[PDB]
């Protein structure tokens, strides 16, 4: 027994899945430690009493703090807040900063080589050490007390037997020397759980509910490990106790006053149907869902108005599979091409949704209203280096010729073209794979500008051609029915038809705003002046 | 900070005073009692 | 532009009295 | 003793329903339930909305109703000092009770309420702001290391109110800190009957109010109104009808015979709406008042047909849901009258939000500035139920000019691309 006491569940703390992270660290420090002293200086070395832990705001950091002092056979360790060791007399900031090293020094000296590791944890270490020629107006204690700490812990006097851990939210303000190596170097961060250790987590927090046979045997755990996504360790508390909150006033009762339901609450048990409510309205994620865009984009789902809408499918489902498999070719590209008003931004959505890829982003113009060509480029650049951090994605680029500016005066357009026509032949990372989708309507610019060789294949996307089709689409959209389709069958017999997809759910709302009398004509004549010729 | 200052100052400076003088006085008296007591 | 200012913070020093009083009373009378 | 209806705050009623319910649902049942559960209960509470939507109400309200000792107050930056270290001492300060009871009896603590006002003041963004001193990236940290962290406190509740929520330290928002974030928005007609209603009841039992003036016809008028509109508007139909038993003369006087018999009319409701009280969103009757100076003639019928077909279009824009957009273009020779038949359709069509985006109010931006401007314009009709914009003389908002032909790109890419971007779900 030198420092790792008897209990080593990690499970009955609290800590979910960080299996990796601690392995890590014993591996790196806390190992020597615990070793033959003979071996030790047979190789000769010293130890290491630094560790720096950057995550995303709540991500159980400051959990860790007070857990480790726990599982340490040793004294025990000390908290210190960074902006708590300010004070207004002059000169007390120095000695508190220096009291926080003093039993430490005692012990070196009186027990020289001997006893154990001291622990003293700066929390906030944000606070304090920021910089030391970077403030004005300030007296100097900020630029004091960072020398003094750095040449306490880093100096010709000479300390074994202490190990300090510092915590922080940004660790883009903390000060170079510290990070540099010697005073806090192994750093270490703590990212977002994983799809396994949401269900650890979620485990641990509704054990004492299942205790006491409180929580419905409908609810699954696996099912909502599944459906929540992007999420950390407060927002999965956050869930816990929304659902519990709103069964808690599904039981409660009054607004004039306030008065609990005669204690009938017997077992008040939560069901999916609480869950499922407070996953939609109350917990919402820091990181984002791909969800509006995905049910933005899909307006009225994709009828089926003949061939022309399943071959297109398939050759996308095709491609999928193809980067799925391969290894000659990790980088796979293709063009949809159309006339305007023929619903190419909704059949470029539904293939990329129909994969399962892991990560699939949407980057279309509307986001960047009002937008120079530089950041327009930072834009796309920044969805691109995102995609280059996954073992699968899909990209898809819509209305490209938004995004050069194009007018046909002149003509005049934008650095944007080359940023485009240079990101789609870099190939990712070795061992990953990618997949680029373009929507375009105007083929023959994008082949004058040489872009349309560095395509890998194109596919086209028609529009209603003749007049069964017309008819077939108006019986399952199931709007005109009866005599009424009767008739507009045989006055459209002839002369064919060339209306786009998203035309034709304009024309019928524009014709059902008249009398019931008048509706046809109205509709019919609007088909023959609009309809125009190809 | 002020008022405090210019109070212990004007007290300090009072029983000082007041402190030598006493003593200076019973300095000068004792002398009479040594001379009368040969 | 080029204008830049600033403000600015203070300390003091403080010293030590409560008890001097006491002393300085006793030997008086 | 308590009453919904006493504390006075009318128009809110899903608002404080959701706050009860997930701020003050688990501290009612006999505590042996709530702890055989684990859940530490929700610690904050932040509300935004633009001026005069009533937030300071609710917290008011708020700290009135609880049977706990009296809530404490920080009116923004009260808790900045000269000495340093001095903002981080007081705002250590307000804990301090808290902190001792909860040592003291344990689980069983009375609320210790907190009330901030203008959040915004002191807790902002780290790293920016950073013009000098640092007395402020340090009293953000104190706070965040204070509120969760190092020791376990379940006995407070801290409100924060602010009209900038685009600003708040995001680190100060995680579940854990401040969970709740609700939002005041304007209110719709039966707001402002409520409004109304509850401002004017103590006139009514003394007799003092003229039973000629009705209630929904002021409902009605009012139109994006907020509550301190309807509340200006009383009083100043109060003072106007107030007014008329003084004497404005030299040495002034008073009537003290027909004072008595004091009335108020709606004809001084009417004087109060068009002479003295003017509200910020839509669009004032002085805007119609100067596009259609001169009314509107009939000199043959190729001025009904158009009437006709814009009453066409905004039928259709209210009541189909495959098409959430709409537009329409209106074109002809110049100097034939294609701003007086454009502002007279959308007048006519009872909407609650209109707008008109002119050249005229823009003269000498910038391609950038317009761009803005435009962006707002549309972002405010993105916040209702149905709205209609009119954008009237296009070929002046991007410069055209034959010669050349020279316009600017900017402001067509930012037409092009807002002509085809669906508003959010059901508006
Ligand atoms: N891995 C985890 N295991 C258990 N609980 C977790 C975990 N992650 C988060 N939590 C829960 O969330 C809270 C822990 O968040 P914590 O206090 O560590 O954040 P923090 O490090 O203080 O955040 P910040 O760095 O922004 O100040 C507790 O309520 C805890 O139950
Ligand atoms: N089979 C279908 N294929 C495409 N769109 C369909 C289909 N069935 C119904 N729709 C509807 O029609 C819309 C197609 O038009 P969409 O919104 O994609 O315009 P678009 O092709 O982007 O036009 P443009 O390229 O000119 O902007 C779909 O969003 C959906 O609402
Ligand atoms: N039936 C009518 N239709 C339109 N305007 C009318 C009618 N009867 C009278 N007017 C008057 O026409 C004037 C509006 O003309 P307006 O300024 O809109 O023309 P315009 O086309 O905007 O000119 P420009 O396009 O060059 O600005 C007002 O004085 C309005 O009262
Ligand atoms: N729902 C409401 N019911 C009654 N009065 C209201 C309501 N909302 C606002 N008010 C009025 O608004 C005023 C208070 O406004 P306040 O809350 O301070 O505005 P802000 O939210 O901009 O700080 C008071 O006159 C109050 O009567
Ligand atoms: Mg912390
Ligand atoms: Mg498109
Ligand atoms: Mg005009």
């Amino acid at each position: 027994q030198s420092i790792i006491n008897p209990d080593w569940n990690f499970e009955k703390m609290g800590i979910g899945g960080l299996d990796k992270e601690f392995s890590d660290i014993f591996r790196r420090a806390f190992a020597s430690r615990v070793f033959p002293p003979e071996i030790v200086e047979q190789m000769g070395c010293k130890h290491v009493k630094g560790i720096l832990l950057y995550g995303p705001p709540g991500c159980g950091k400051t959990l860790l703090a007070r857990q480790i002092g726990k599982m340490l056979n040793a004294r025990e360790p000390k908290v210190v807040n960074g902006p708590e060791i300010l004070n207004k007399y002059v000169g007390e900031s120095e000695a508190n900063i220096r009291k926080l090293f003093a039993d430490a020094e005692e012990e070196q000296r009186r027990l020289g080589a001997n006893s154990g590791l001291h622990i003293i944890i700066f929390d906030e270490i944000d606070a304090i050490c920021k910089q030391r020629g970077s403030m004005a107006g300030s007296t100097g204690v900020h630029d004091t007390v960072v020398n003094q700490l750095l040449s306490k812990i880093d100096g010709v006097e000479q300390l074994n037997n202490i190990l300090v851990i510092g915590m922080t939210n940004r660790p883009d303000l903390i000060d170079e020397a510290l990070l540099r190596p010697g005073r806090l170097e192994v750093k270490m961060e703590i990212g977002l759980p994983d799809e396994k250790g949401r269900l650890q987590i979620l485990h641990i927090h509704t054990a004492r509910m299942r205790g006491h046979q409180l929580l419905s045997a409908d609810v699954d755990i696996k099912e909502l490990a599944v459906e929540t996504k992007n999420f950390s360790g407060a927002e999965l508390e956050g869930l816990v106790r929304a659902a519990q909150s709103t069964a808690m006033n599904r039981h409660i009762k009054a607004s004039t006053k306030v008065e609990v339901d005669m204690e009938k609450a017997e077992s008040l048990q939560v069901t999916r149907g609480d869950f499922l409510a407070s996953l939609e309205n109350d917990i919402k994620p820091a990181f984002g869902t791909n969800q509006e865009d995905y049910a933005s984009y899909i307006m009225n789902g994709i009828i089926k108005w003949g061939d022309p809408v399943t071959r297109v499918l398939d050759d996308g489902e095709l491609l999928v599979q193809q980067t799925k498999n391969s290894d000659r070719t990790p980088l796979v590209s293709v063009l949809l091409e159309g006339p305007p008003h023929s619903g190419k931004t909704a059949l470029a959505a539904k293939i990329a949704e129909e994969s399962n890829f892991p990560f699939i982003k949407i980057c279309s113009p509307d986001k960047m209203i009002g937008f120079s060509e530089t950041a327009k480029c930072q834009a796309m650049k920044k969805i691109f280096d995102d995609a280059y951090k996954s073992q699968l994605s899909c990209v898809v680029v819509d209305d490209i010729e938004r995004l050069l500016d194009y007018v046909p005066i002149g003509p005049r357009f934008s650095l944007v073209l080359q940023a485009l026509l240079v990101l789609l032949k870099k190939a990712p990372p070795q061992g990953r794979k990618l997949l680029i989708i373009g929507t375009t309507s105007r083929k023959d610019v994008l082949q004058e500008m040489e872009m349309l060789n560095a395509f890998s294949t194109t596919i086209h996307v028609p529009n209603i051609a003749t007049g069964e089709q017309l008819l077939e689409a108006l019986e399952l959209l199931g709007n005109f029915k009866d005599k009424e389709r009767t008739t507009i069958a045989q006055q459209v017999k002839g002369k064919k038809v060339w209306i786009g997809i998203k035309k034709l759910l304009m024309l019928i709302e524009m014709s059902l705003q008249m009398d019931p009398e008048y509706r046809v004509r109205k509709f019919l004549a609007l088909l023959r002046e609009e309809g125009a010729s190809p | 900070l002020a008022d405090e200052s210019l109070e212990s100052t004007r007290r300090m400076l009072q029983l000082v005073e007041e402190s030598k003088d006493a003593g200076i006085r019973t300095l000068v008296m004792l002398d009479e009692q040594g001379e009368q007591l040969e | 532009s080029i204008s830049k200012q600033a403000l600015s913070e203070i300390e003091t020093r403080h010293s030590e009295i409560i008890k001097l009083e006491n002393s300085i009373r006793e030997l008086h009378d | 003793d308590w009453n919904f209806e006493k504390m006075g705050i009318g128009g809110l009623d899903k608002e404080f329903s959701d706050i009860f319910r997930r701020a003050f649902a688990s501290r009612v049942f006999p505590p042996e339930i709530v702890e055989q559960m684990g859940c530490k209960h929700v610690k904050g509470i932040l509300l935004y909305g633009p001026p005069g939507c009533g937030k300071t109400l609710l917290a008011r309200q708020i700290g009135k109703m609880l049977n706990a000792r009296e809530p404490k107050v920080v009116n923004g930056p009260e808790i900045l000092n000269k000495y340093v270290g001095e903002s981080e001492a007081n705002i250590r300060k307000l804990f301090a009770d808290a902190e001792e009871e909860q040592r003291r009896l344990g689980a069983n603590s009375g609320l210790h309420i907190i009330i901030f006002d203008e959040i915004d003041a002191i807790c902002k963004q780290r790293g920016s702001m950073a013009g000098s001193t640092g007395v402020h990236d340090t009293v953000v940290n104190q706070l965040l290391s204070k509120i969760d962290g190092v020791e376990q406190l379940n006995n407070i509740l801290v409100i924060g109110m602010t009209n900038r929520p685009d600003l708040i330290d995001e680190a100060l928002l995680r579940p854990g800190r401040l969970e709740v974030k609700m939002e005041i928005g304007l209110p719709d007609e039966k707001g402002r009957l409520q409004i109304l209603h509850i401002h004017t009841a103590r006139m009514r039992g003394h007799q003092l109010l003229s039973a000629d003036v009705d209630i929904k016809e002021l409902a009605v008028e009012t139109k994006n109104f907020s509550g301190a509109e309807l509340e200006g508007l009383v009083r100043a139909a109060q003072s106007t009808a107030m007014n008329r038993h003084i004497k404005a003369s030299t040495k002034v006087e008073v009537d003290m015979e027909k004072a008595e018999s004091l009335q108020v009319t709606r004809g001084d409701f009417l004087a109060s709406l068009e002479n003295d009280i003017k509200p910020a969103f839509g669009t004032n009757q002085e805007d119609y008042a100067s596009y259609i100076m001169n009314g509107i003639i009939k000199w043959g019928d190729p001025v009904t047909r158009v009437l006709d077909d814009g009453e066409l279009l905004v039928q259709q824009t209210k009541n189909s849901d495959r098409t959430p957009l709409v537009s329409v273009l209106l074109e002809g020779p110049p100097h034939s009258g294609k701003t007086a038949l454009a502002a007279k359709i959308a007048e006519e069509s009872n909407f609650p939000f209109i707008k008109i985006c002119s050249p005229d109010k823009m003269i000498g931006f910038s391609e950038t500035a317009k761009c803005q401007a435009m962006k707002k314009i549309f972002d405010d009709a993105y916040k209702s139920q149905l709205s209609c914009v009119v954008v009237d003389d296009i070929e002046r908002l991007l410069d055209y000019v034959p010669i050349g032909p020279r316009f600017s790109n900017l402001v067509l890419q930012a037409l092009l691309v807002l002509l085809k971007k669906a508003p959010p779900q059901g508006r």
